[PDB]
Parts: structure tokens; C-alpha cells; sequence
């Protein structure tokens, strides 16, 4: 048995819009932050700082992807493409 | 090279939360670049605040102040 | 003698000091704050005016006009970032045509 | 009062044989006012976050570093440091 | 109906300055509506400032403060 | 025997010429008196018997012209992304939506 | 060392608008953030206005002007009504 392409996609869309948990794994994100924080060598961090960074990053990515989807739909496409992101960031003023 | 730790399943889940049905294969690098730029800006501001404060440890309030500086205004961390 | 003469600047230190002490920013001001701020303002002004003059000479003119300021600011990488949300009266825009419209 | 004469004195040092219109002068006046307000407000915030009565050259430098872009900020800091050094020496 | 005073060729002129080659027939009304909304907001703020100042004349500085409040700084009318 | 006319410009040519002509210059593009009447009319809804300054209206006209110019600049990009030459209201709506208006 | 908060006041309000309803600590922190943010916005706008008209004193008039400028739609109307009622009762 197989679910037709896109059905499980909608199922995931629903379930992940219902849920409120984080999507990015904490350890990779912490390693990324502590790597790109090397600005000032030998730094120390409060955990809440990394949690707020993760929250803000996931929120920003979600907000960006929403406009990406809007653009792709405007282009009469289902699949999003990098040009859609570029257009979104161009109009957004970045 | 820890930017590769933002895995394809993670980006796909974020997109799903965004309401995307079909994802191209080239989205992930662009997403990685954008995330890197955003994190770099915020972290630069946070480190600036920390250095001015004469602190070794970067506090959460500093992250909040940077986000407020850039116009995000995160709630829930004081 | 004037503090500007001591600091070797051109913008007036004293007026900046009075504005700081008058604009309700804090309870006290250090002696060095106005001088530093004046230096920064002088540097920025000199940069803007230099680019404006270059833009003016590029069009065989001797008087700087708002269009020249617009061209100078927008034709720079960092000043545009600094003045992204500023509208200049009688400034106009940058000439450019999308490549998909030319025959 | 305004910064007109000071703008002129600056203009003549970087371009001797040129002029500038009154509208441009007003635009520059607005720009000076705007940058001053931005920097002052940022310094006032910084002085509040550390619960300190006084705004100092360090505070202004922090504000400048936060506000300007890099290559511009570096030259700004250099000029300010040179000026404040000459002020005492 | 003074909104009709914003002539069709005037809108074409603004578009030409923007870099538009071919204009559809409904662009004009949509632009009329947009401009109406924008002016309504700005004027509301400006009159608010005036009435707070107890003035009857509407100064240009009030327009400047309103535009700043919206987040569009204007140089020249200071 | 008749008077033959030479020819007709290919469409879009004069449009591009106007594009350049109006991008080179810096002037007010909107009829001033109609604009003043419109501003007065819409202001009547907030406070009766008001009075204006000439500069107060000039500033409004400047801001409006700049706002519309930016809006059209983004809308043209939107239309191009749609693989269209003609500009459509839906493009304007998309521009406003993405921008956050 | 002791620190100020708004928790008890928010809880008292909630017990007035929902006699049977609990609120989580995260929600309480968010509410504190919101209260602080709105207070800062209104206060800064009031100072800017007070500076425009060269006034040493920020009075209820400036606060009302600030609120009217800052809140959209009928919410501003109700806010003004509530503030005026509270002040009027305060005087008597």
C-alpha cells in the first residue's frame, strides 16, 4: 500500500502546523552558533540565549518560506524554487 | 563545517510548517546561506553588547536587545 | 579658545554639548562625548560632500543639487544601507532598465 | 541656527572651487540632525542597560559601532579617537 | 469626486518613471485606491499632531513627523 | 497624387524612450491643484475648517510620488517573475502582501 | 535580591475576567514582556510629543495623544474612555 504523492505531504503540513515544537536539532545548532561566534575568541553563553536564537531563526525561516510559497503560487507552480526566495527577499527589502 | 548540520529533513519540516507542498532540490543551500547571514548579524550585535558590558558570557537579554535592534521583538525571555 | 580649535575639528563642540545636556538623554555627560560625536559627524559630512562633488563634476556643474546627492548616496554600497529608508525631495531615482524589456 | 556655515567650511576643504544650493544645504542639515538623533538615542539606551548616569566616549563609540556599517564604522572610530586624543594632548 | 483628478496619463507617467513598459487597464483604479489609503493614514496622523498642538493651520513639520512615524523619513522640509 | 506618410513607430519604442526621459529628470508628475483639492477633501473628514501650508502639501506630494514609484518598481519585478510584460493588479496585490501592507 | 514584576496584578485581572482559569509561567512571562513593551512605547511617544511642544511636564493630555496615535481603530476609543473614566473618578 502507498499513499499517492502529495497526500502524506498534506498530512505533514497539517500535523506540523498543529504542533508547536522546535524542528531543528539542538546540538547541531549549538555547534553552528559556537562556531560562527569566533568576533571574540573564547566566549561563554547562557542556554537561554541559544534557545532564543533558535526560536527567532525558526520563526524567520517560517516567515520567509510563507512568502516563498506565495511567490511560487503566483508563478503558477507547486514546487518552490530558489528564484522565488530571491524575489521574496528582494521585495522584502534585504 | 557545522552548517551542514541543518539537515534536509529539518528544512523540509520547516517548509511543511510554512505550507509548502513540493520542494525543489536546490532550496537547502540557499536556506543555509540565509540562515547563516541572519545568525551572523544577530550574533555580531550580541557580541558587541557583551563586549561593551565587559562580560565573558553572552546573556539572553543581549540576544533580545539585538533582535529588538533589528526589529523582531522576541517575547518570553525577559 | 574654542574647544574645536583644541580638538582640530570643524563642527562646534559646544553646541553639541548643549544639545546633549538639553535633549534628555541621561543625567550626566563625559567631557569626551561631544568631541567624539562631532568628529563622527564631520567625517560623515565630508564623505557625503566628497561623493556629491564627484557626482557634480561628472556632469559639468559647479553647484551641488539634490539630484547629485541622490546619485552619490545611491551609487554607494554602504551609504545606501545607512540611508535605505530616507526619501530625498527632488531626488529622483537611478536610471536602469530590465534586460527582458530591451529588444 | 543651523549647521550651514559649518557645512560650507567642510565643503571648501574637500572641493575648493564648487558651490551648493540652499535645498542641498537643507538636506544636509536634515542628515546631520538625523544622524545626531540616532546616535544620541542609541547611547542613551546603552547607558540605561548598564544603569550608569553618564554617557561617555565609550558609550558613543559603542553606539557608532552598532549603527554604522563596517568600513565606515572603522574610519569613524579612528577619527573620533584621534580627535579625543588631541583634545587632551 | 476629486480622486478622478489623478489623471490616467499621470499614473502612466509615474509608472514610466518606475520602469514599466506596458500598463493594464485596471492599474489606475487600484493605484487610486492605494494612494487614497496612504494619504488617509498620513493625513490622519498629521491632523492628530496639529490638534495636539492646538493649531488650526497644518504645518509641514507635522507632515514630516507623521511620515517619520510611518517610517519614511523625508529630507528637505525641515 | 497624394501625400504619403513615412512610417509608424514600433510599439514599445516610444514607451522605453519615455521611460528614459522620465528617469533622467526630477520633477513633480502629479497635477498640483487636483492633488491639493484631493488632500483638502480627505482632510475634511478629520477636522472641519482646516488650513494648510504650501510646504505641508509639497511634502505630501513628494512622499506620495516616492511611495508610488517604489510600489511600481516592486510590481514590475513581480510581473517579470510572472513572465509577463503587461503589469496586472494581482501583481500589485502580491507586492503589497509580501511587503507587508 | 528582590526584583519587580507584574504577575500578581495580571492574575488579579484574570480572576476578574475568568473566575475559573489558570495561566502558565511562560504565559505570565510573555504578558510581562507585553506590558513592558506597551509601557515603553507609550512613554517614549509621550516624551517625543512633550519635546515637540517644549514642555517640561508630561500630563494626561500628552499620554492621551500618544495612545490615540499608537492604538488603531476602536481600541483607541475604548482605551481613551477607560482612562478618562479612571481620571475623573480619581479627582473626586
Amino acid at each position: 500500500h502507498r499513499y499517492r504523492p502529495g497526500t502524506v505531504a498534506l498530512r505533514e503540513i497539517r500535523r506540523y502546523q498543529k504542533s508547536t515544537e522546535l524542528l531543528i536539532r539542538k546540538l547541531p545548532f549549538q555547534r553552528l552558533v559556537r562556531e560562527i561566534a569566533q568576533f571574540k575568541t573564547d566566549l561563554r553563553f547562557q542556554s537561554s540565549a541559544v534557545m532564543a536564537l533558535q526560536e527567532a531563526s525558526e520563526a524567520y525561516l517560517v516567515a520567509l518560506f510563507e512568502d516563498t510559497n506565495l511567490c511560487a503560487i503566483h508563478a503558477k507552480r507547486v514546487t518552490i524554487m530558489p528564484k522565488d526566495i530571491q524575489l521574496a527577499r528582494r521585495i522584502r527589502g534585504e | 563545517d557545522n552548517i551542514q548540520g541543518i539537515t534536509k529533513p529539518a528544512i523540509r519540516r520547516l517548509a511543511r510548517r510554512g505550507g509548502v507542498k513540493r520542494i525543489s532540490g536546490l532550496i537547502y543551500e540557499e536556506t543555509r546561506g540565509v540562515l547563516k547571514v541572519f545568525l551572523e548579524n544577530v550574533i555580531r550585535d550580541a557580541v558587541t553588547y557583551t563586549e561593551h558590558a565587559k562580560r565573558k558570557t553572552v546573556t539572553a537579554m543581549d540576544v533580545v536587545y539585538a533582535l529588538k535592534r533589528q526589529g523582531r521583538t522576541l517575547y518570553g525571555f525577559g | 579658545k574654542t574647544r574645536s580649535s583644541r580638538a582640530g575639528l570643524q563642527f562646534p563642540v559646544g553646541r553639541v554639548h548643549r544639545l546633549l545636556r538639553k535633549g534628555n538623554y541621561a543625567e550626566r555627560v563625559g567631557a569626551g562625548a561631544p568631541v567624539y560625536l562631532a568628529a563622527v559627524l564631520e567625517y560623515l559630512t565630508a564623505e557625503i560632500l566628497e561623493l556629491a562633488g564627484n557626482a557634480a563634476r561628472d556632469n559639468k556643474k559647479t553647484r551641488i543639487i539634490p539630484r547629485h546627492l541622490q546619485l552619490a548616496v545611491r551609487n554607494d554600497e554602504e551609504l545606501n544601507k545607512l540611508l535605505g529608508r530616507v526619501t530625498i525631495a527632488q531626488g529622483g531615482v537611478l536610471p536602469n532598465i530590465q534586460s527582458v524589456l530591451l529588444p | 541656527e543651523s549647521y550651514a556655515i559649518y557645512v560650507y567650511k567642510v565643503l571648501k576643504q574637500v572641493h575648493p572651487d564648487t558651490g551648493i544650493s540652499s535645498k542641498a544645504m537643507s538636506i544636509m542639515n536634515s542628515f546631520v540632525n538625523d544622524v545626531f538623533e540616532r546616535i544620541a538615542g542609541e547611547a542613551s539606551r546603552l547607558a540605561h542597560y548598564n544603569k550608569r548616569s553618564t554617557i561617555t566616549s565609550r558609550e558613543i563609540q559603542t553606539a557608532v559601532r552598532l549603527l554604522l556599517p563596517g568600513e565606515l564604522a572603522k574610519h569613524a572610530v579612528s577619527e573620533g579617537t584621534k580627535a579625543v586624543t588631541k583634545y587632551t594632548s
